[PDB]
């Protein structure tokens, strides 16, 4: 059965996502306009804005505060791109195979990403990942728990206090496992926790691929200038 | 830590 603390955790995670994710996408106006590396300025802005929201969600996560400032920073730096890919799915649509943000201008497709300077090597696994995630058809409760588990991972590069990080994650993991049995009906439930954890492995690969893609883009200064200072700090540095 | 903006946002 789902313990009150577990229910408490879920309620917090939902509210935190609600605070940090605006389904109206009204802030997108502020970004540099999309041009159809024409897309890089607009996408760099979207990514940077997203990093800010991922941080805001991360603070909300139970037990996250208890971590030392250095461990919090390493966790965000490594996980930020993965969370953006994970969170981005709410936008993502099977019909177009594109991320849809309520306007044609703000609807993003493979050629747009490519215009950002990303090769199919990143993009193709990315779209399959989006497709597989959508197929899971997770409860919002599951979606928010998965983002929280992604962030608080003990094997992230630079982690000081893995045991403490592992302890925060396990409580979330146990909440997820217990939620699915209690609140997710068969046949959707079948092998759901394992499928979700497989998505986290997919994400590590995507992150590893993204880094190589960033490094190639990064190597040229003129391309680097287009990025935001947050983006340079999180991925560079 | 060499991460001023991330550290500030975190606080
Ligand atoms: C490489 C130099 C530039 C990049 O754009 C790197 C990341 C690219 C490859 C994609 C990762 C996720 C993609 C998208 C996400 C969409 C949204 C993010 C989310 O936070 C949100 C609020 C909305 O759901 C939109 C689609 C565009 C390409 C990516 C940024």
């Amino acid at each position: 059965k789902l313990s009150e603390e577990q229910q408490h955790i879920i309620a917090i995670l939902l509210d935190a996502h609600h605070k940090t994710y605006d389904p109206t996408y009204a802030d997108f106006r502020d970004f540099r306009p999309p041009v159809r590396l024409s897309m890089l300025p607009h996408l760099a802005d979207l990514v940077s804005y997203s990093i800010q929201k991922v941080i805001g969600f991360a603070k909300m996560i139970p037990g996250f505060r208890d971590l030392t400032s250095d461990d919090q920073i390493v966790l965000l730096k490594s996980s930020a791109i993965e969370v953006i890919m994970l969170r981005s799915n709410q936008s993502f649509t099977m019909d177009d195979m594109s991320w849809d943000c309520g306007s044609q201008d703000y609807k993003y497709d493979v050629t747009d990403v490519s215009k950002a300077g990303h090769t199919l090597e990143l993009i193709e696994p990315l779209i399959k990942f989006q497709v597989g995630l959508k197929k899971l058809n997770l409860h919002e409760e599951e979606h928010v728990l998965l983002m929280a588990i992604c962030i608080v991972s003990p094997d992230r590069p630079g982690v000081q206090d893995a045991k403490l990080v592992e302890a925060i994650q396990d409580r979330l993991s146990n909440t997820l496992q217990t939620y699915i049995r209690c609140r997710h009906p068969p046949p959707g439930s079948h092998q759901l926790y394992a499928k979700m954890i497989q998505k986290l492995a997919d994400l590590r690969s995507l992150n590893e691929e993204h880094s190589k893609q960033y490094r190639s883009l990064s190597f040229q200064p003129e391309n680097s200038m287009k990025l935001t200072p947050l983006v340079l700090e999180v991925f560079g540095n | 830590k060499n991460h001023p903006m991330l550290m500030n946002l975190l606080k």
